[PDB]
């Protein structure tokens, strides 16, 4: 941080490092200390991890030491936000929802499906018997 | 069953207990109103074929109650695959003769499509297993049904974590391992036949039949039942066939 | 196919992510992670990542204990080949977030310095939870602070967000912040914040 008539006064860590880049020597002469220097240093050079705007779906970035930390909203997930939970309806996901069976259908919406003795619910996923004694079902109970 | 708990009666109504000539043979699984799933080692000893029973809604194997049906045994279908004295494609399809009639106390268990077993209920991780058997390993058997609830593991885990036994048998792709390997809780001998139930989303399916172990609640050892998910299209078919004469039929698998 | 290997767990403030090795060459992965007793609940799924976010499956309960497995399947599509993890558990584990200094106020002769509230992953009603709204009383801030003109540090602990400290009048002091979960004996505390002056 070089222009002649600015380098007139004792050091400042305001003028040198905060309204102007200073290089780790600059702040050397101001801090003195090893250990202090050090610990300032690690965190003035280490950038903004989040200045390339990583989280995806209106995420939020927050800084990190090298790194930083997306805050996804609720449909969303990853390292980046980048998954679409709206997109996962698929049978392997938790049988795609369905209470009985699930068919997937790929450019399509999976459908659910029920064993003999069920029939699927107008609510497209929960199955209800159609007989006395549905297999599964534990009457003494209920 | 060893540390399990008495089946309160009537929770459990799709379990069958098989007899041959009168006496305790195995466990089996109400499927439907006319088929019971068992398991093939089970029939290894038998003579006479046209004295099989089964029983459903039992519970107390010293009183009878008025809940009890009983059916003869009309068929008893395994997979030609089974080798006797083995533990490969450990399972046997029964037709009873008669249908039993549904109630309170006899309910059968869905037998799931492939698929859904494959995908879904083999992540379920507890799943029940029952029988009148053994109470300790090489102990008396029970009078009332027991039932325990065991968790299940992929095969690569059950390897690696089962104390080796010289020339025991391969753990194939028509099993998979379930319970506890600290000695404290199995089942046994007597269970064999028996189902391995798994409730998904309030339905209970059948997805393993009691076939092996080594010893049973053996520390380091898990017991070993027949992966029924692999004999769905099987026994689907076998369902829809026409009775033959004789009460055994060695069927082809697939 | 070839399993996956050297799974690692990287968590902050909750935000957890299950790595592992190698890039995937004519197969594809799936994670499932459970409790202990829990079932399995499939993430990931297909995907050519060698990475799995992790995070809304475990701040339902981040003293749970959890273990996750790798599957690899082959290209177009038994039991799958498969790695587990190690176990997880997320309260005694996820790292602490590097800390920021949100004000420091002179009031009287001593300085009241703010540690800004540090979000996590945790949700309730809408809201992310703070680090001290999940540990509360496990979770402490020190402060490292110095005066200028002397030589060697001087610290400072609170139980809140908030320090006061005693100064010299008309002299300058910097001051930088870390979070602690003083009952742990491994990752007990954050990296330093920004070093921040009067
Ligand atoms: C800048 O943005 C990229 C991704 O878009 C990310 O890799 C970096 O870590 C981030 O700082
Ligand atoms: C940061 O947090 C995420 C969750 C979103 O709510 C953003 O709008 C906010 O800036
Ligand atoms: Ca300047
Ligand atoms: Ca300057
Ligand atoms: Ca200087
Ligand atoms: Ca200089
Ligand atoms: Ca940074
Ligand atoms: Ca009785
Ligand atoms: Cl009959
Ligand atoms: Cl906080
Ligand atoms: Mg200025
Ligand atoms: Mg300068
Ligand atoms: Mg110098
Ligand atoms: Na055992």
């Amino acid at each position: 941080a070089n222009a002649f008539l600015e380098e007139l006064r004792p050091g400042s860590l305001e003028r040198e490092c905060k309204e102007e880049q200073c290089s780790f020597e600059e702040a050397r002469e101001i801090f003195k200390d090893a250990e202090r220097t050090k610990l300032f240093w690690i965190s003035y050079s280490d950038g903004d991890q989040c200045a390339s705007s990583p989280c995806q779906n209106g995420g939020s970035c927050k800084d990190q030491l090298q790194s930083y930390i997306c805050f996804c909203l609720p449909a969303f997930e990853g390292r980046n936000c980048e998954t679409h939970k709206d997109d996962q309806l698929i049978c392997v996901n938790e049988n795609g929802g369905c209470e009985q069976y699930c068919s997937d259908h790929t450019g399509t919406k999976r459908s659910c499906r029920c064993h003999e003795g069920y029939s699927l619910l107008a609510d497209g996923v929960s199955c209800t018997p159609t007989v006395e004694y549905p297999c599964g079902k534990i009457p003494i109970l209920e | 069953i060893v540390g399990g708990k008495v089946c309160p009666k009537g929770e459990c109504p799709w379990q069958v207990l098989l007899l041959v000539n009168g006496a305790q043979l195995c466990g089996g699984t109400l499927i439907n109103t006319i088929w019971v799933v068992s398991a093939a080692h089970c029939f290894d000893k038998i003579k006479n074929w046209r004295n099989l029973i089964a029983v459903l809604g039992e519970h107390d194997l010293s009183e009878h109650d008025g809940d009890e049906q009983s059916r003869r045994v009309a068929q008893v279908i395994i997979p030609s695959t089974y080798v006797p004295g083995t533990t490969n494609h450990d399972i046997a399809l029964l037709r009873l003769h008669q249908p039993v009639v549904l109630t309170d106390h006899v309910v059968p268990l869905c037998l799931p499509e492939r698929t859904f077993s494959e995908r879904t209920l083999a992540f379920v991780r507890f799943s029940l297993v029952s029988g009148w058997g053994q109470l300790l390993d090489r102990g008396a058997t029970a009078l009332e049904l027991m039932v325990l609830n065991v968790p299940r593991l992929m095969t690569q885990d059950c390897l690696q974590q089962s104390r080796k036994v010289g020339d025991s048998p391969n753990i194939t792709e028509y099993m998979f391992c379930a319970g506890y390997s600290d000695g404290s809780k199995d089942s046994c001998k007597g269970d064999s036949g028996g189902p391995h139930a798994t409730h998904y989303r309030g339905t209970w399916y059948l997805t393993g039949i009691v076939s092996w172990g080594q010893g049973c609640a053996t520390v380091g050892h898990f017991g070993v039942y027949t992966r029924v998910s692999q004999y769905i299209e099987w026994l689907q078919k076998l369902m829809r066939s026409e009775p033959r004469p004789g009460v055994l039929l060695r069927a082809p698998f697939p | 196919t070839v399993a996956a290997y050297n799974l690692t767990w990287k968590s902050t403030n909750f935000k957890t992510i299950l790595e592992w090795e190698p890039k995937p060459v004519n197969q594809v992965y799936t994670v499932q992670i459970s409790t202990k007793s829990g079932d399995w609940k499939s993430k990931c799924f297909y995907t050519t990542d060698t990475e799995c976010d992790l995070t809304d499956e475990i701040v339902k309960d981040v003293k749970q204990t959890y273990l996750a497995r790798v599957f690899s399947y082959p290209a177009g599509n038994g039991e799958p080949l498969y790695e587990n993890s190690p176990e997880f558990t997320p309260y005694l584990e996820t790292n602490l977030g590097q800390p920021t200094i949100q004000s420091f106020e002179q009031v009287g002769t001593k300085v009241n310095v703010t540690v800004e509230d540090e979000r996590t992953l945790v949700r309730r009603n809408n809201t992310f939870l703070s680090l001290r709204d999940v540990f509360g009383k496990d979770l402490i801030y020190t402060l490292y602070y110095w005066k200028s003109s002397s030589s060697g540090k001087k610290t400072a602990k609170t139980n809140t967000n908030e320090f006061l400290i005693d100064v010299d009048k008309g002299e300058n002091y910097c001051f930088s912040v870390q979070a602690v979960i003083p009952s742990r004996t491994v990752n007990r505390k954050s990296t330093d914040s920004p070093v921040e002056c009067m």
